[PDB]
This record gives C-alpha cells, structure tokens and sequence, in this order.
C-alpha cells in the first residue's frame, strides 16, 4: 500500500456584497444633497443669476 | 360612405399639407398619401413609437385622462396626430 | 490557497505531486481542450483525460474539473494535481 | 355610482390592501409562500414614510434564508429591466397604486 | 390592470363597445366611430393652423 | 428537482442501510454546514465510519466527473438545488 | 422681476400651473396649485426623455437634417393641455383647461 | 453639445476608476441611441455582457429602490437627468 495523505480544495467563490439604494430622489449634481433643503435652495438660486 | 373618406380627400386637397397617413395599432400603413415613399415609409415607423412614447407621459400624471390630439411643431413644418385604439390618423403641415 | 501561473495555467504553487507528473498531465488538458470545449461535450473531455493518465502514470487516477464544486479527497504521496485555466478548475489525484 | 364615481384618488384611498399578479414564472406553491412575506414585510416598515430601502432590507434578509443564498430583490414607483434569471425562479407583483415588486433567484 | 380586477370585483354596467368593429377584410376597413371624431379634430386643427 | 440520479448500491443484503444513509446524511450536512468542501468532509467521514475507509465524495453546483469506483458502492443524487457524488475505491 | 412673469401665467385664463426644468431635470419654479417638488421631478422625468427622444426621432428617423422641435402640445380628455417649449437650456410644461373646465373650477371655487 | 448638458452624475460606484470612465460613455451613447426606457437597460446589459463576460443585471427608471448581491467590485449606480442606469454582475 502508498502512503495517503488528504488534500481538500474548493472553487473560489465570487464575493457577494449586498447593498440597498433608492432613486424615488430626482437627479441633482453629487456635490448637492436632494434631500437638504439649504443645498437644493442655493444651487437653484446660483442658477437665476443668464 | 363619402363621410370619412370623403373629409380625409378634403384635408389633403387642402392648400399646404404635404400628406395624410393612416397608421394601424400595430404599426402599419393603411393609407399613405405623401410624395416621396422613403418620408412615408419614415412616418409608418417612427412617429407612431413617439405618440405611444406621448400617450405614456400624460397618462403617467393621471391615469383616468388619456391622449385624444398630440400636436408637435418643428423649424420648417408641423407634426399633428389624433391616435385612437383602432387607427391613428397623422398629417404634416407646413407652417404659413 | 496561494496559487501560481506555471505553463499558461493556474495551479496551487505548493504541487502536491511530482513536478513532472504535473507538468505532461496539464499539457494534455490544454491540448485536449485545444480541440474539445467544456461548454460543449464536457463529459467526453474528462473520459479521455482519465484514460490518459492511467496509460502513462500509475492507475486508478479520480478526475473532476467544473466552474463551481468543493472536495476533500483522500490520495497517494505526491499524486494530487489541482489547476484554475482561464475560469475552469481541474482537480484529479490517485488512487 | 360604480365605476363611474370610481376616480383614481378614490379607487387608492377606497383599497390598500388589494393584490394584483402581473408575470408569473414561479411555480403555484413557491408564490403562496413570498406573497404572504412580502406584503407582511413591506406594511411593517412603510414606516410614517415607504423607506424604498428599509422594505427590500428585510424582504433580501427574508428570501436568503428561506430558500437560497443568492435571492435578489427590487421595488419601484416604475422602472424598466432586463434580467437574467434561473428557470422558475422569479415573482413580479405590483402592490396597489405606485409599487412595482420584481423579485428572484441569480 | 388594477382597474381590470376593481370591473371584476363591481359587475355592475359591464363595458360595452363590442368588438364587432366594421371588419369587410379591405375595400373600407372600419374608418368609422372612434376614428370619425380623429378625422373631423385632425380637419379643424388642419384649418386652424392656416387661419 | 433530482429528476435524473443514478443508484449503482447494493441493495440486496440488508446493505440498504448504506444507500439511505447517502440521502439521509447529504440533507442534514448540506442545510447546517453550507459549504461546498466542509459537505464532502461530513459525508466522507460518516460513511468511512460505518461501511470502513476508502470513500471519495466531491460536491459541486456544477462540474464534470469520470472516475473508477468499486461495483454497487457509487451514488449520484440531487440534495435540492446542489449535485453529491459518493463512492468506494480501494 | 422674475417672480412677476409665474404671476403673468396663472393671470391667463385657463392656466392651471407650469414647472420649469433645466438641461439637467431639476425643476426650477413651480407653481403652488400643481404638487410642488413631489410632482415636479416626476413631471420633469416624462417630459425630458419626451422632448430628447423627439429631439433625436425627427433630425433622424424622419431623415430631415437641422429640424429642431419648437413646441409639443398634449390634447387630452378632460380639457387638459401640456404646452413644452424650450428657450435656450431651459425648457417648461404649462397646463391650461378650457371654458368647460374653467368654468367647472370656477364652480368648484364657489 | 448634449453631451456636456446630460453631465452623468455617480452616486455609488462600487468599481476601479478606469472600468467607471467607461460606463459614463457607454451611458451617455445608450440615452442618445435609444427612443425608449426598455431600449436603455437591454444595450447596457448587452455591451458590458461582451466586453467584460458573466451574468448582469441592468435596471433603470424614474423613482425605484434597489437591495441586490452582486460579485463584489462588480456595481455601479449612476443617475442622469431622471434615469438611474443600475448595472450590477452575480455568480
């Protein structure tokens, strides 16, 4: 009889982040917050300035 | 009868309109009346996609109320539609 | 589980068998799947791989190669050979 | 009286609770189950104001444990999607007025 | 959809409008009543905009 | 749903407590564990303990397979959505 | 002076409301009687891609090269009117009625 | 000068930043080249399925919400006017 020796060996799987995100929102600019009403008001306010 | 028929031979008699399309439900030519095959065939295709596209946006706000009359209007010429569930009717008239 | 790039293949750098044992088996599965795809007839590839070592290494060789599985196997001293090419992974070791 | 006096703004307000199946590749039984969870599920953390994320956190957590790992889920006033899906594997139900639920198995 | 499920819930004056139609294969297809009302708005909207 | 296995154990002999063992095991190690390779470790182990050593077991979502086995001690069955492959060499 | 000319369009008769949207699709003034932001990015989300498809559909699929649309108006049951226009990068969705309708919210008013 | 107007916006984007350069483009020339919503999703799905290989998932609408598991570096989420192009690859 050969000597045995045990070896196991799985398939990498591929990572599985989970992330949840919701678009009820318009499309602003990144740098100005939909939600913030400050951050809206001005950036409509440097817009009426032409 | 002469009713339709007779009123859609006035409107392409008519002084300045370059044609009346009948398009069916399902994007099809039941009568074309322009000049050029390749404007027509153009209309058949495009133009009924964009009342559908048309009929969405009003409907999306109330939708009890839907599209009876979709009137665009171009540089050169004037696009105006009146679509019903059976048949749309499509005309294009050049602005005075 | 640091693996390694040797002979256009991707094995387990530690190789559990003889290196060239190793060397002629991958070879052959990258000449077998030269001609038959793994998408396409999979079954027939791994028949003719198995065969193969039997004729030129020892018998009673285990072969499985598949895009997703996991196994602890029991094998001889330096008979375990397991390689990653472009997605597929082949396993297979001696009995 | 009937439909007629029916307007949309009543036709919401009138029924909340009301179910409407669109698409159906599920098979008969797995769908009985998901119904049940998601409609529980969503009404609990609509919260004073429908947290969109706040529903598919509880509905992905709710799916992965009964029945597989890999369960991905998503809800909407109206979107549109192409989805690559195993077979009998996919659920897509809108709840009553503005909520469109698709939901599957990758 | 929801309003088909609200028709079936309240039976009650069931949508008419039977679908009938004019048919007749070719030779004046329906162009008949729903269309009819298109036809005399299109002819109207047509004159407007040249007066 | 497991609608294609293939059932090559013996059966006959009251051995059949070594092919139900294979559908009773895979249930329980498959629903605690979950993982692929930790499976194949439990099943192994088990049927190694009672029908003695030499078992090779291997547990995939999706792979190919051709192997030499020992006649009436290979089992190829469906546990829900994954596919266990079992058998004696040696 | 700004403000005055949102004050000039509920002043003519059958103006119901108006929202103004920029190349982006922010609305930038609405008025009060129509929803105001709730509504306007759900308005403004019809009409941008509305106006951009048209835009694109009639400079191509009816091969007529420089054309651009000028005005698109929505006829409707009830007696609502969607009138779109654009000046420059900005563009707007006006909403009249007619003399039926003005009168029923004349009614409704009293 | 569309181009420029449109001025695609990335809220999150779970991605390496030269494969989210590429998105921007692909998602500005998919808007111009399609006359509907349901066009949209389909040539995104179909141009990133051949140049990067697997099984994606492209949604994109007006107002929806989105919990998902995804192959990790393999998520983008970018809004353009009122269009939240959601592409996201799985195993």
């Amino acid at each position: 009889i050969a000597e045995l020796s045990e070896h196991s060996v799985n398939t990498e799987r591929v990572k599985t982040g989970d992330r949840g995100m919701s678009h009820k929102e318009g499309g602003w600019p990144g740098n100005v917050d939909p939600n913030e009403a400050q951050e809206t008001g001005r950036f409509k306010k440097r817009i009426e300035k032409s | 009868m002469s009713e339709v028929e007779d009123t859609l031979n006035r409107i392409k008699t008519h002084k300045t309109v370059l044609g009346y399309l009948i398009v069916n439900s399902e994007g099809g030519v039941v009568r074309g009346a322009f000049k050029d095959e390749e404007e027509s065939k153009n209309i058949a295709n495009s133009i009924p996609l964009l009342t559908k596209k048309a009929r969405s946006v009003v409907r999306d706000l109330d939708p009890t109320n839907d599209l009876v009359f979709l009137r665009i209007q171009t540089k050169l010429n004037e696009i105006m539609v009146a679509p019903d569930d059976e048949f749309s009717l499509i005309v294009i008239q050049t602005k005075g | 589980q640091q693996y390694k790039t040797f002979m256009g293949a991707r094995v387990l750098w530690p190789p559990e068998c003889a290196d060239d044992i190793l060397e002629g088996a991958i070879r052959e599965t990258q000449d077998a799947l030269k001609k038959f795809e793994i998408a396409r007839e999979g079954q027939k590839i791994a028949e003719h791989l198995k065969k193969y070592m039997d004729d030129h290494f020892d018998p009673y060789w285990h072969v499985f190669f598949g895009k997703n599985f996991g196994c602890q196997a029991v094998h001889n001293k330096n008979r375990f050979i397991y390689f990653y090419i472009e997605k597929t992974a082949f396993l297979m070791y001696q009995t | 009286k009937a439909v007629t006096d029916m307007d949309i703004n009543e036709l919401r307000k009138l029924m909340i609770g009301k179910a409407i199946i669109n698409s159906s590749d599920m098979q008969g039984d797995l769908l009985q189950e998901a119904q049940d969870v998601i409609q529980s599920g969503i009404e609990n953390n609509s919260a004073p104001v429908l947290n969109i994320e706040a529903a598919c956190k509880y509905i992905k957590e709710n799916l992965d444990k009964k029945f597989g790992p890999t369960w991905q889920c998503i809800i909407g006033e109206g979107y549109a999607y192409d989805v690559t899906v195993q077979n009998n594997t996919l659920l897509f139900m809108f709840y009553n007025g503005n909520l469109a639920v698709l939901i599957f198995k990758s | 959809a929801y309003y088909a499920e609200i028709m079936k819930d309240h039976q009650i004056e069931n949508k008419k409008k039977k679908e009938v139609d004019q048919d007749k294969k070719q030779d004046q297809s329906m162009y008949s009543t729903s269309f009819k009302r298109c036809c005399k708005i299109m002819e109207r909207m047509v004159v407007q905009n040249d007066q | 749903h497991a609608n294609e296995q293939i059932i090559d154990m013996p059966e006959n002999s009251e051995m059949k407590s070594m092919k139900n063992d294979a559908f009773s095991q895979a249930k329980f190690a498959v629903e605690n564990y979950k993982f692929e390779n930790k499976i194949s470790s439990h099943i192994k182990k088990f049927f190694d303990e009672k029908y003695g050593p030499n078992w090779h077991c291997v547990v995939g979502k999706h792979f190919n397979a051709y192997v030499s086995y020992d006649s009436k001690n290979f089992i190829f069955f469906y546990e829900g959505q994954l596919a266990i492959l079992l058998y004696r060499k040696g | 002076n700004a403000d005055d000319q949102l004050k000039q369009l509920s002043a003519l008769e059958g103006a119901n409301g108006y929202v103004i949207f920029n190349e982006s699709g922010i609305p930038l003034k609405r008025h009060e009687k129509s929803i105001s932001h709730e509504k306007a990015v759900h308005i403004a989300a019809l009409v941008s891609d509305l106006w951009n498809v048209s835009k694109k559909v009639i400079q191509r699929d009816l091969k007529t090269p420089e054309n651009d649309i000028e005005v698109i108006r929505l006829r409707t049951k009830h007696s609502y009117e969607y009138i779109i226009t654009q000046s420059g990068d900005f563009t707007m969705l006006a909403i009249q009625l007619c003399g039926k309708a003005i009168e029923e919210a004349k009614k409704a008013a009293a | 000068s569309h181009l420029d107007k449109v001025q695609p916006v990335i809220k999150n984007s779970d991605m390496s930043v030269e494969m989210q350069k590429e998105v921007e483009e692909v998602a500005k020339k998919a808007i111009d080249y399609c006359n509907t919503d349901k066009e949209i999703a389909t040539f995104i799905k179909d141009d990133f399925r051949s140049r990067y290989h697997g099984t994606w998932h492209c949604i994109v609408g007006r107002n929806f919400g989105s919990f998902v598991t995804f192959e990790r570096s393999y998520y983008i989420y970018l809004y353009v006017g009122q269009l939240a192009i959601l592409l996201f690859k799985t195993g």
